């Protein structure tokens, strides 16, 4: 048993792997959002950063939707989660779900 | 709209919250103007336009999250139809009283009715709780 | 008897009847619960949209749900023995009467002093007298003394048949070749039905049981009067 | 107004389960209360009620007197 | 070797589906009648 | 018989671990309980001194000769009967 | 071609879909049956005649309902498409014994047809007691006849169990184990074993009862020393075993629709599953006495059986709540399957429950042969074998025809079988607390309003019925093929397509060991 | 894109209960069903002897 | 589960028939049985 | 006696696309003939016996 310190240092260290490729990336992603959590900020930072070595601007929205629909009913996580990642967001030129629309039927 | 059929042995796509990186990409097949627009992708992603940004994402992913947990009216058909169902089942129940049921036998008669719950209480059928409990004795009557 | 609408036991006519419906209150109170909670946990668990859907330890979760299921039936069966073996104790009785059973009738004997002996039958519906129970009446009643312990010996004389006697607790299989006891007490006179528990053939439905229970000096009376 | 404190964010399910186990095993400890007084207690009650003072003789001599009887008229 | 794939796999045909309708109301209709066929008959036996 | 239970491919460890902690001790564990449940002590009869019974042709050579070697006073009599 | 494929078959899958349709027209037949019990019971008085003709009525429901609807559709149904396909099987270790299985079921139900045919028929119960059962009491062919239509189910289940046995045993991948076999495989081998077990006692005892009536034997008969009680315990020895044969594979359909529809690739407590199903067969052997708590048994042996019976429900609460540990967490998808399963586990649950009450052989005395041992049977029985059945249906069906149901269509039907079996059997607790008797065509007016509210119950059943008829028809009347379905990875049965090929595996998978 | 339940479900369900509502009322109350309700409150006993 | 669109569409129109023929299948043959019970009673 | 297995061996595995209950010639067809015959008429022969069992007789 490790305590939360070392899982979330795990999960920053396999998504900042710098030559992480695709199939790494969706197995990181689909893996984690399994457990009974929302990922920390520090965690989604370096999966979106991931992304962005991969090209891929989707799968960055996408992970961002994830972190969301984790929450369940517990609407304070993703803004705060959103707050945390403003920097990371502006400096990759990310587009929240919300910014791009993708959040309404 | 008709796919195919070695799809069962090979990866597929689905939209499901749990799986959110599905392993293979909505649209395959891209246009020149889609080529293009993943050239695009690797430059910095704030030179994408904001339709542009939707482009790729609707490239990479069917429905959004939002799109996929929606809530339908369905239930609204499956209750008002077993309602239905339920409501023409009275129908068969009210040919079968017609057609196939006869008289009940002369005990349920009112005057029966009336004799026999005396002579239950008389006897003082369940006089503990069940049923001469609920009569009174002394005022002859039930109790109030 | 059963009276319409009837929800539960009939009323209770003897000590090992009230104990039986103290009983299934106790144990409908468990099964109530359990089916309730069984219910409400299937609402809990299909109420969230938060997730869990990696591999769950299951082993520390199953030592509760083991031990107290254990524990529940340990304070059903509890109970349950005691009347269990409050039954079959030694109560010496007074009386002893015998039925057979017939397809499709119960005879009774009585032989501890006179050699009484008669046939029971169904009251046909068409010959009920006005306020008299459809299949439950019979000819010729079962006539005992109340407030005492009688001993039932049960038989029959072709197929299987079963008396019973649900306000008193009884049901006692009537076997060819086999003489099956049962004990019998009531605490109150009265007229106490029961019908044939056992499949019998064509007139299963219509082979009913009537105990009358009258205080004894009236059993005496009614005794001497068969001489 | 100022910076979003962080919420919990781990083990949301599993706090949801607990809270919600332990208030069913409260309803449960409830019911039992009612069913006792309800249901178990009312019923010891009636029969103890009915027999207290029952006069069986009198009972029968009701119900000799009904006619409800076959051996005593 | 035998036909494969949906339709196929069956020992009744599909290819219209109103002869279908048939073949399926003849096959279940048969089995919940013969119940009350075989009442009727024990009844006008004697 | 092939019992009730059914589970094979390869005998093992496993499957031997699986009945000593699924049956065997289980089943041990009920019949610990069913004597928990009897236990508590009987009425000692009246003694009656059967001769085939409280033998001594010898003294038993421990003690007063008298007493078998796990003697218990509560249900245990000597020849002449229960102890005081 | 069309008779060596359909007559003259070696093929799982194809015997398989043999045996579905089988029950399926035999549900049709025990549904008749059924209705015509509650016509009977649904007003006070006589609607067909006395208790001769309702309780031959009542004897073949039930005969049909378990041998020849519940059995062969899951055992030989569900069993022969998906065993061979989750262990990557290429066909039973025995394909052409296989068929004979199926094959003798035609038979042994055409001789029930006979039995109820000639004379005024078998109107015994189907546990056919002696000595009404006997020659006296039942002279005449038709007993016989049941008697044979016994012995021939009993032979097809037996060679079907030792080739489920020996399949599940014998041709699992080289480096699959036992305990990596799925939910569903096990509860077959178990299953199996019970089966195999239990219908030879059956066997043996029915045969005693057609020498008694045909050879002169009095095993059952006191005039020779014989002992109508010891054909109750030879039958019962099977009857309590069968009731268990009867849910097991139910238990382990169930464990599959309720792992996938949770959109969990695993169910919760693999190991505690395995252990509740073989612990729960294992003690089905060692109760079956229960069914005779007013026979006049000592009171010691009535204390054992007390308690053995009720020691059942620890290993049967391990999967309730292991199935509510499954759904716990889950993606859920409200499909009609689902649907079926959480009627399951909460169905089944209440009758369970009736059943533990039913176990005390105290109050049994007052319960056994009213309705309320009927009200118990018929929660397990036509709200938990049942709706495991129709939950497998729904949710397999794709894999079977290649094409989908709808599933709106597929919702409303559950919403009123529900409504029906509820409406149908929860009357009838408070009739058999109230003292009404099993086997009766006619009950004393008391009786009268909860026999009314449930025959209007097997009515809206019988709706359900008729429209799941329609419902079939619609999915192949449309015909939309199946593209794919999710969790393929934890679903073998599903990676060959829809329907699968003829033949699978022909190439095995590979597994090997780290 | 409007299905079949936005197009039509309020009218089945409007319906179906209307429908089921009264027909199964007609069935309890028209047709001379007998619901043997208990003569508790309601039956007024005669003299039988 | 995903899959083609239906070959052979049933429109409501074709399902109210399919429906029809289905409950008529199961209904008029027992119904005549039942209606003449009277009629089997006697012979 | 001596050992022909070789030459059933042989027999059996001709590719002549007979299934094995035929494989061995014209005796096997006409054995078959004979059982199915036997079975189908049998059965027929048991519906007859139905269908005069099934109503009163003798
Ligand atoms: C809360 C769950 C508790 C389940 C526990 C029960 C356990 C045993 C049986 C367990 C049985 C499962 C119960 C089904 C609940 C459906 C949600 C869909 O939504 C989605 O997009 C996917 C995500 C779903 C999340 C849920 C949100 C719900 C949104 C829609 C509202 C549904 C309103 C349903 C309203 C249903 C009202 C009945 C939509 C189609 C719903 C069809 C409902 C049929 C229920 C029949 C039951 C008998 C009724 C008799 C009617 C006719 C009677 C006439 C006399
Ligand atoms: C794999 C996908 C499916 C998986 C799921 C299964 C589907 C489930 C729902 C199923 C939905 C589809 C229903 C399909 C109807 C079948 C036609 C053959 O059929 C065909 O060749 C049809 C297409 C070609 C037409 C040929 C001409 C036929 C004309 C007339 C035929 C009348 C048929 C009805 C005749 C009625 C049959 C009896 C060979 C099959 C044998 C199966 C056993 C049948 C039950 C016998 C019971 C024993 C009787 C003893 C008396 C018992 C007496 C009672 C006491
Ligand atoms: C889906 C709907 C289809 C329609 C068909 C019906 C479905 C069944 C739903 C029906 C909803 C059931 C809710 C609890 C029913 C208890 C009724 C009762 O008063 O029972 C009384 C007792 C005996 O009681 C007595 O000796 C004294 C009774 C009188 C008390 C004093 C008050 C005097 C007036 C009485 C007024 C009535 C009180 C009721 C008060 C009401 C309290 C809840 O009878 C019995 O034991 C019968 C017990 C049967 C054993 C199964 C029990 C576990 C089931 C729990 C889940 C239900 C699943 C339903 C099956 C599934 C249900 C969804
Ligand atoms: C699918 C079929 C099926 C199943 C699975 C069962 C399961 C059980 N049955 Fe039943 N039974 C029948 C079909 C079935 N039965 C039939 C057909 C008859 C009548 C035969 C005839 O006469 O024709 C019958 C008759 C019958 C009798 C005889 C009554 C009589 O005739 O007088 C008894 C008595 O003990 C009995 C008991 C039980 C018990 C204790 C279980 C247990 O296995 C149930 C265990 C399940 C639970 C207990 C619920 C889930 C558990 C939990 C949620 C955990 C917590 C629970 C507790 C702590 C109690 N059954
Ligand atoms: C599996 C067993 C089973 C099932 C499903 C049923 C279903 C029903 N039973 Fe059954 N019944 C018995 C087994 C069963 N019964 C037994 C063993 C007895 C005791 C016999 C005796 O005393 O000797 C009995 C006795 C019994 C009695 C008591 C008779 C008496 O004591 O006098 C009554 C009375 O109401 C009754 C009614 C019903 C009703 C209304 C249904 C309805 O719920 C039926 C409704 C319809 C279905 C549940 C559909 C069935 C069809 C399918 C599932 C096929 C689906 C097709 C595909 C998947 C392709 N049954
Ligand atoms: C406690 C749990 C059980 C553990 C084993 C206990 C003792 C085992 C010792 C050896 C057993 C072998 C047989 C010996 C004979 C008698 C011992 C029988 C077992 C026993 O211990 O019996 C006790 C008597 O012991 C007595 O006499 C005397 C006891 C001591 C004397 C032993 C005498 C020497 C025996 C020599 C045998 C030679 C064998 C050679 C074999 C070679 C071939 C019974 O006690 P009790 O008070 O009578 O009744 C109980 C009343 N409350
Ligand atoms: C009251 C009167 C009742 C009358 C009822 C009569 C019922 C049925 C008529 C039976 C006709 C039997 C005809 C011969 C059957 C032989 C089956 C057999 O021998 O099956 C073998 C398997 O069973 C095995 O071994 C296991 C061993 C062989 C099992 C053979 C069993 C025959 C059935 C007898 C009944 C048993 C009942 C047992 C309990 C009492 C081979 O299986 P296949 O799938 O064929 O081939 C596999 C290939 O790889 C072989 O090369
Ligand atoms: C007085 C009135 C009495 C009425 C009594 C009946 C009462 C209730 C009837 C309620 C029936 C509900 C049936 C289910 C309807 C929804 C089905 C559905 O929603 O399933 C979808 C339906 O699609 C679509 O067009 C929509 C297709 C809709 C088909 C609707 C058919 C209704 C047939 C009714 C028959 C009643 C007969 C009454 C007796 C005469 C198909 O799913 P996919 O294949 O994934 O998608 C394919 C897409 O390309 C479809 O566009
Ligand atoms: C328990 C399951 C059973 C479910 C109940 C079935 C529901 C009703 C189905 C309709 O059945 C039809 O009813 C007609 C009456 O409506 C009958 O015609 C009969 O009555 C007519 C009018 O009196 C005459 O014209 C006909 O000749 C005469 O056959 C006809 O035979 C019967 O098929
Ligand atoms: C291909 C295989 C198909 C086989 C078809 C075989 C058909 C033969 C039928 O012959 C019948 O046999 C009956 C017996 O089964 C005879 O009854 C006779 O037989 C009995 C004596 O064995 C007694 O009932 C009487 O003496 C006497 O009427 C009866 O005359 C005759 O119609
Ligand atoms: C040992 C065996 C298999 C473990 C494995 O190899 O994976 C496991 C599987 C199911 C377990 C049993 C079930 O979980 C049910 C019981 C749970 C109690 O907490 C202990 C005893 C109990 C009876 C368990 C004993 C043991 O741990 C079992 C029998
Ligand atoms: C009702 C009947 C089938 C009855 C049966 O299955 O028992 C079938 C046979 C031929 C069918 C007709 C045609 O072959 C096909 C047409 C299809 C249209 O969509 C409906 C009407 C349509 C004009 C059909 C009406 C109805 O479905 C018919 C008449
Ligand atoms: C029911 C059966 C007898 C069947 C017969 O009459 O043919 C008998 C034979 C052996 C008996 C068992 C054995 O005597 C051992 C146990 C003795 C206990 O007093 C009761 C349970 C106990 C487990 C018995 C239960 C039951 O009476 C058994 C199983
Ligand atoms: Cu006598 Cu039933
Ligand atoms: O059999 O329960
Ligand atoms: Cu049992
Ligand atoms: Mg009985
Ligand atoms: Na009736």
């Amino acid at each position: 048993h490790e305590t939360d310190e070392e899982f979330d240092a795990r999960w920053v260290t396999y998504f900042n792997k710098p030559d992480i490729d695709a199939w790494e990336l969706r197995k990181g992603m689909n893996t984690l959002v399994g457990y009974d959590l929302v990922p920390e900020p520090k965690i989604i930072d370096a999966a979106l950063r991931a992304c962005r070595r991969l090209n891929d601007f989707a799968s960055a929205v996408r992970i961002l939707e994830v972190v969301k629909d984790k929450a369940g009913p517990h609407k304070e996580i993703y803004p705060y989660v959103i707050q945390e990642l403003r920097p990371t967001l502006n400096e990759l030129g990310i587009s929240t779900p919300e910014e791009l629309g993708l959040d309404k039927v | 709209s008709v796919v195919k059929s070695e799809d069962y042995a090979l990866p597929s796509y689905v939209d499901r919250r749990d799986y959110p990186l599905p392993d293979v990409a909505h649209v395959k097949n891209l246009s020149a103007s889609q080529k293009a627009l993943k050239e695009k992708e690797k430059a910095s992603w704030s030179s994408l336009s904001i339709d542009e940004k939707v482009e790729l994402y609707r490239l990479k992913f069917k429905e959004s999250f939002a799109e996929m947990n929606r809530s339908t009216n369905e239930w609204k058909t499956v209750v008002g139809a077993a309602m239905f169902f339920i409501g023409f089942t009275a129908l068969l129940l009210i040919w079968e009283k017609h057609y196939v049921y006869g008289p009940i036998p002369h005990t349920f008669e009112e005057e029966w009715v009336a004799k026999q719950t005396k002579r239950m209480l008389d006897m003082k059928v369940a006089p503990i709780q069940g049923f001469s409990a609920k009569w009174d004795y002394d005022k002859n009557e039930w109790k109030k | 008897m059963a009276y319409p609408m009837q929800l539960g036991f009939q009323d209770a006519t003897s000590p090992i009847m009230e104990e039986l419906l103290h009983f299934h209150d106790h144990t409908l109170m468990i099964v109530f619960l359990i089916s309730s909670l069984v219910l409400y946990i299937i609402s809990l668990m299909l109420t969230t949209k938060l997730t869990h859907t990696s591999t769950m330890d299951a082993q520390e979760v199953e030592t509760i749900w083991t031990i107290l299921p254990a524990i529940i039936l340990i304070l059903i069966a509890l109970p349950s023995l005691r009347i269990l073996y409050m039954m079959d104790e030694i109560n010496n009785p007074s009386l002893t009467v015998k039925t057979m059973g017939h397809q499709w009738y119960w005879s009774y004997e009585y032989t501890d002093y006179e050699d009484l002996s008669f046939d029971s039958y169904m009251i046909p519906t068409s010959e009920l007298k006005p306020g008299e129970l459809r299949l439950l009446e019979v000819d010729n009643r079962v006539v005992l003394p109340m407030e005492m312990t009688i001993r039932m010996l049960v038989s029959s004389e072709d197929v299987l048949h079963s008396w019973a006697v649900p306000s008193l607790g009884l049901k006692t299989d009537a076997i060819p070749g086999r003489l099956n006891q049962t004990t019998l007490m009531s605490s109150r006179p009265g007229l106490y039905y029961g019908q044939c528990s056992e499949i019998c053939g064509s007139n299963h439905s219509f082979m009913p049981i009537v105990l009358e229970l009258v205080p004894l000096k009236y059993f005496e009376k009614w005794s001497a009067s068969m001489l | 107004s100022t910076a979003l404190a962080k919420p919990q964010m781990r083990g949301l399910l599993a706090r949801r389960l607990r809270f919600h186990i332990v208030g069913a095993f409260m309803v449960s400890l409830g019911f039992a209360t009612f069913y006792k007084f309800a249901v178990a207690e009312k019923r010891k009650k009636a029969y103890a009620d009915f027999y207290r003072n029952y006069d069986s003789m009198k009972d029968f001599e009701e119900m000799r007197k009904a006619g409800i009887f076959q051996s005593a008229k | 070797h035998y036909e494969e794939g949906p339709g196929k796999n069956i020992p009744f045909s599909v290819e219209n589906k109103w002869r279908l309708l048939a073949m399926m109301t003849l096959f279940f209709g048969s089995g919940f009648a013969a119940p009350f066929f075989i009442v009727r008959h024990q009844l006008l036996k004697k | 018989a092939s019992a009730a239970k059914g589970d094979h491919g390869g005998t093992g460890a496993r499957t031997w671990r699986f009945l000593t902690f699924g049956l065997a001790l289980p089943s041990v564990a009920l019949c610990t309980l069913n004597s928990w449940l009897h236990s508590g002590h009987r009425e000692r009869p009246a003694f009656i001194p059967y001769h085939h019974l409280r033998i001594r042709t010898k003294p038993f050579s421990w003690g007063d000769g008298n007493h078998t070697f796990f003697h218990n006073p509560r249900v245990n009599p000597l020849p002449t009967g229960y102890e005081k | 071609m069309f008779i060596n494929r359909w007559l003259f078959s070696t093929n799982h899958k194809d015997i398989g879909t043999l045996y579905l349709l089988f029950g399926a027209w035999a549900g049709m037949v025990g549904t008749a049956l059924s209705l015509l019990i509650r016509a009977e019971l649904g007003q006070p008085g006589t609607l067909l005649g006395d208790d001769q003709i309702y309780n031959v009525v009542v004897t073949a429901h039930a005969f049909v309902m378990i041998f020849f609807m519940v059995m062969p559709i899951m055992i030989g149904g569900f069993g022969n498409w998906l065993v061979p396909l989750m262990i990557g099987a290429p066909d039973m270790a025995f394909p052409r014994m296989n068929n004979m299985s199926f094959w003798l079921l035609p038979p042994s139900f055409l001789l029930l047809l006979a039995s109820s045919m000639v004379e005024a028929g078998a109107g015994t119960g189907w546990t056919v007691y002696p000595p009404l059962a006997g020659n006296l009491a039942h002279a005449g062919a038709s007993v016989d006849l049941t008697i044979f239509s016994l012995h021939l189910a009993g032979v097809s289940s037996i060679l079907g169990a030792i080739n489920f046995i020996t399949t599940i045993i014998n041709m699992k991948p080289p480096a699959m184990s036992q305990y990596q076999t799925p939910l569903f495989v096990w509860s077959v081998m178990i299953t199996a074993v019970l089966l195999l077990l239990s219908l030879p006692v059956l066997a043996a005892g029915i045969t005693m009862l057609l020498t008694d009536r045909n050879l002169n034997t009095t095993f059952f008969d006191p005039a020779g020393g014989g002992d109508p009680i010891l054909y109750q315990h030879l039958f019962w020895f099977f009857g309590h075993p069968e009731v268990y044969i009867l849910i097991l594979p139910g238990f382990g359909m169930i464990s599959h629709i309720v792992t996938y529809y949770s959109g969990k690739k695993e169910p919760f407590g693999y190991m505690g599953m395995v252990w509740a199903m073989m612990s729960i067969g294992f003690l089905g052997f060692i109760v079956w006495a229960h069914h005779m708590f007013t026979v006049g048994m000592d009171v010691d042996t009535r204390a054992y059986f007390t308690s053995a019976t009720m020691i059942i429900a620890i290993p049967t609460g391990v999967k309730v709540f292991s199935w509510l540990a499954t759904l716990h967490g889950g993606n859920i998808k409200w499909s009609p399957a689902m649907m079926w399963a959480l009627g399951f586990i909460f169905l089944f649950t209440v009758g369970g429950l009736t059943g533990i009450v039913l176990a005390n052989s105290s109050l049994d005395i007052v319960l056994h042969d009213t309705y309320y041992v009927v009200a118990h049977f018929h929660y397990v029985l036509s709200m938990g074998a049942v709706f495991a059945i129709m939950g497998g249906f729904v949710h397999w069906f794709p894999l079977f025809s290649g094409y989908t149901l709808n599933d709106t269509w597929a919702k409303i039907h559950f919403a009123i079988m529900f409504v029906g079996v509820n409406m149908t059997f929860f009357p009838q607790h408070f009739l058999g607390l109230s003292g009404m008797p099993r086997r009766y065509s006619d009950y004393p007016d008391a009786y009268t309003m909860w026999n009314t509210i449930s025959s209007m119950g097997s009515f809206i059943s019988l709706t359900a019925v008729m429209l799941m008829v329609f419902i079939i028809w619609e999915a192949f009347a449309s015909k939309r093929e199946v593209l794919t379905v999710d969790l393929t990875t934890t679903n073998l049965e599903w990676l060959n397509g829809c329907p699968p090929p003829y033949h699978t595996f022909e190439e095995p998978t590979y597994v090997n060991l780290k | 894109a409007p299905d079949f339940h936005d197009k039509y479900g309020n009218a089945v369900l409007a319906s179906g209960a209307t429908f089921c509502v009264a027909v199964w009322v007609y069935m309890a109350t028209q047709i001379g069903i007998e619901w043997n309700p208990s003569p508790v409150g309601r039956v007024t006993p005669k003299e039988w002897r | 589960i995903t899959a083609k669109p239906a070959k052979t569409p049933t429109s409501p129109k074709e399902q109210a028939i399919g429906l029809s023929v289905t409950f008529l299948s199961f209904l008029l043959p027992a119904g005549w049985v039942l209606y003449h019970l009277d009629n089997y009673k006697k012979s | 006696f001596e050992n022909r297995v070789a030459e059933k061996q042989k027999l059996f595995q001709e590719d002549n696309g007979l299934p094995v209950h035929l494989k061995g010639g014209a005796t096997d067809n006409i054995l078959y003939r004979v059982t199915m015959t036997l079975c189908l008429g049998g059965t027929l022969y048991s519906l007859y016996c139905l269908g005069w069992a099934s109503f009163p007789h003798k």
